[PDB]
């Protein structure tokens, strides 16, 4: 499973967005025997953390999730061309850490819970 | 008490681009569904368009349905209609209703309960 | 669109029964068929909801039936100010919602 | 994440259903490094299992899912309106608790399975 | 819960394809308080690696799924009567065991992800 | 071994509701999908509907789709066709007949492999 | 609809070939196409299915086969009792499913 | 530098199987989706089908969806269309150029930027 | 298919433009209209995309417009290479994707 781990972190992002598996498989596994529980209990909070995001956005069992949330070119002015294929994702990351937040509640707001209200009136039509 | 008030209604060319605005007072707004329905000068009732109480869904007769647009705003209580590239066959009283249809916490309301003036479009 | 007769007559005092013939799709699919009445210049007003209901308001003298792919508005104690147009609305599904049938003359 | 925590627990169930992602987010997080851990542990399996049952039903990833299963007047004779518009959802709890069973019975045993044996079915011809 | 647990271990895989729920909701639940403690952690991990699985295919929240990977006869050349109708799960799991990384893999690698990148690609037209 | 025996069949009126029902033996019946099969008087085959062996998926011809209605009963053995809103085109022998689909953990069963009596409907 | 000959002759003995058509749809695009033979005054029977495949009890005789969009149906060794109707039946896919030709007669 | 050469072009009968095979140089093939245009010897021209660059993705027409097969290999730098039911309407030149769509990580690319030198195919 | 002008002409040095009229579900929904120049016996080139976007190596002589559910190719400061003849495309959804007009025949 370690086989490949974090390969493409200098890769660019496109290219590394076909290796999103080897990443997310990495992420689930005397008082030395509490400790090392504790850190194994951590690492299931992350994951189900992160899970749970997804559920929240319409994005429960997908590696590459599509959404309504429209880009805004304050968060970045880039091409697709100078973030998919002359940049890494550590660079990305670096640079949209300051508005991760803004498009964080954008996808759990607007967009979720507005759709899941449309299909729950589309539904008794 | 409800009171339904159409305006921007008047005459246009073939190709034209005309805005009608229906103002609601005497209700929630916001918890009914609007309809358009349009009624030739010779002719009987012809449903139009149905936007739901959020605003969110839309829906169109086929013959308009990629020239028409319902929009709605529940703050200022005022449903909308823009139709482009206006054709002869859209000559009408046009009328703002309230109903069509209902979120699925409500009752079935797949009926116009109150309606307007009427707004007449010579095109 | 539904057919609908073009005009019908009753005396005062007599019962009137307009009909409403549909596919099978729109009213013999789904139990919601509408009749509204229009006086001349004036805007249409929803006399009938879901076949048999009435808003409040409206006085007890008209209802409403179905029979297979077919509806009727019964109009008894006919009245001088009942002369107006009738029209049907039933909703035919998700891909169309409401059709409308021609209108009925009611004279007294 | 804490801030509007059961804020609609007075409110109507209508009005209480525009906020789930509120409560959905505050459910995931010496003797006393152990009884904590014990906690942190007990809450992810009451995460995992009410998922769990998302799952067995037709509703992974939802937080509104609509079903199959036909509402029973035994179960309730309100209309929607004394439900949604006048009601909240602990006054609703308390009365459909006498039934809770029998409604996730007839969601996991008819609806799901017979559903997904159906696309099963589709599938292949 | 528990009750019928693993009774279709001996019938037919087709049979014992309609209780699969059975076997699904008993998956999740002074050193004595820590071992047990630690028994309960495991029980969470192999559980979400299962679904991570199930996540990595596109499987997600699903108890049948089909998928786009071809059967190969040298994995099996049974006929589907002589797997689901004239055998148990028990024995085809013996028999399957030699192959199922080589399944797992061609799960994982070509059908997801060609079928997410479609998707991702699709949904820009 | 397999006896399929239709009946309900008989004569009857332009609008009419006609339930037809067969009864099957011989073979596990639950185990098969079920399809009906008409044939005019003056005229070839023609496939009316198919229900599965679950009898929860149900298929039909465009012709018929909001008309007929298939239908069964794996513990009487009984399959059962209601057709309401009869046409003059609806006159025909009806057969049921065993086949049509299968689930996916079967073979494919693409054809009718048992046959009925047939029925004669005369609209 | 499939087109089918409407009727074929053959002497006692000899080897005769009804052919079927259909469209690229369905026998061009799926291998299940049956074949049935009726005698009159009773139900069809399977000769037939997956185009080359006989149910049991069914004659050596009886044998099928598919060419791009065209399907046939190879009866050798002809005798008096083969004196029915024979029927296509294929498989056209999700949104309809089977398409039957009209009859062919055999005579002897 | 961009350098497109078709080959497997010729004469065929009604009923005829047809390939064609279009070889790419000068650029990355593996990158840029291709598609194949046709042009009757007396008309205009027409759009035929389409790939996407990992070449999973096909579209066609309606007049060619279940008779024509796009394909591609980017290994060799090989596009190929295998023809089969070749039909009277379809005699034309056929040509094969770069574009028509692009992954969601790509800008737009809703045109033909390179071409063919074109193919006779007379049925 | 596109509605487009048999052809123009114009004397040289001056300034053209080749017209293109489409329904609203494909010039009018999508700002993907481009302008391709076929010289007789050669393949087409790429002349404009994206409706006012050139290609790289295109004179600045050849522009583009769209007005509605109309497209248009102004040409300025003809010279007589430029007889050639002249399509459209328009992306017309996912349904259909590309439907080309027909062929301006320029003459100088
Ligand atoms: C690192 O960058 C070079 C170009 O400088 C590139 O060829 C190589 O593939 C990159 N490595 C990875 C792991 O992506
Ligand atoms: C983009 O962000 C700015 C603030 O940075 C905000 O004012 C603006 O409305 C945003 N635009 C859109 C389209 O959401
Ligand atoms: C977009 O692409 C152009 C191509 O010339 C490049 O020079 C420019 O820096 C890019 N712009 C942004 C905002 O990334
Ligand atoms: C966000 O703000 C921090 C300073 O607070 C800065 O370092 C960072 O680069 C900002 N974002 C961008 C896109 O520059
Ligand atoms: C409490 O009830 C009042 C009406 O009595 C209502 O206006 C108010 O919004 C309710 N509060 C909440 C939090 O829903
Ligand atoms: C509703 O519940 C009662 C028992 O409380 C049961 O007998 C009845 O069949 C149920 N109705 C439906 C429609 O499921
Ligand atoms: C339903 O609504 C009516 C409206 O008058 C109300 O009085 C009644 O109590 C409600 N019924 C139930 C069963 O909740
Ligand atoms: C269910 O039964 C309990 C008593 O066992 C009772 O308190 C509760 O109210 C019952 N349900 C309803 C809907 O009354
Ligand atoms: C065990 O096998 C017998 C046949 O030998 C069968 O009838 C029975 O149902 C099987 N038991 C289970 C639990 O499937
Ligand atoms: C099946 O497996 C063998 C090796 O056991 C492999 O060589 C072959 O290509 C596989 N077939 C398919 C269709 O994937
Ligand atoms: C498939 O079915 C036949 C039916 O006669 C059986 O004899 C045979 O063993 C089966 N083959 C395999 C490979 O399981
Ligand atoms: C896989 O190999 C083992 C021995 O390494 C063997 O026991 C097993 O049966 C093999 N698989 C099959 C299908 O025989």
């Amino acid at each position: 499973v370690f086989l490949g781990f974090l390969g493409a972190a200098g890769s660019t992002m496109g290219a590394a967005s076909m290796t999103l598996t080897v990443q997310a498989r990495n992420l689930l596994s005397t008082v030395w025997g509490i400790k090392q529980l504790q850190a194994r209990v951590l690492a299931v909070e992350r994951y189900l953390r992160d899970q749970q995001l997804l559920g929240i956005w319409g994005c429960s069992g997908k590696l590459i999730c599509c959404t309504n949330v429209p880009w805004n070119s304050s968060w970045s002015n880039r091409n697709l061309s100078e973030i998919w294929d002359n940049m890494t994702w550590l660079q990305w990351d670096k640079e949209i850490s300051n508005y991760t937040q803004i498009i964080y509640g954008l996808l759990e707001e607007s967009q979720n819970q507005q759709e899941k209200n449309e299909q729950d009136l589309l539904a008794l039509d | 008490e409800v009171q339904l008030v159409e305006t921007g209604g008047g005459l246009v060319q073939p190709g034209g681009s005309l805005k009608l605005s229906c103002r609601a007072s005497g209700y929630t707004f916001s918890s009914f569904a609007m309809s358009w329905v349009r009624q030739a000068p010779g002719k009987g009732l012809e449903w139009v368009s149905l936007i739901n109480d959020r605003g969110g869904l839309t829906f169109y007769v086929d013959s308009v349905k990629g020239r028409f647009t319902i929009s709605r705003d529940n703050s200022k209580n005022t449903l909308s209609l823009q139709m482009h590239s206006l054709r002869d066959g859209d000559t009408a009283v046009y009328y703002c209703a309230t109903g069509g249809m209902s979120s699925a916490l409500q009752s079935s309301k797949y009926y116009f309960d109150f309606w307007g003036q009427g707004a007449l479009v010579t095109v | 669109a539904l057919t609908q007769p073009p005009s019908v007559s009753g005396s005062p005092g007599q019962s009137v029964t307009i009909s409403c013939t549909g596919t099978s799709s729109d009213i013999g699919s789904y139990n919601y068929v509408s009749w509204y009445q229009q006086h001349p210049g004036k805007a249409p007003k929803l006399m009938i909801y879901d076949v048999t209901q009435r808003p409040s308001g409206v006085s007890d003298r008209f209802s409403g039936s179905k029979s297979g792919n077919t509806a009727s508005l019964t109009i008894s104690g006919l009245q001088a100010d009942d002369e107006a147009d009738y029209y049907c609305s039933a909703y035919a599904g998700r891909q169309t919602f409401y059709i409308f049938g021609g209108g009925t003359r009611l004279t007294v």
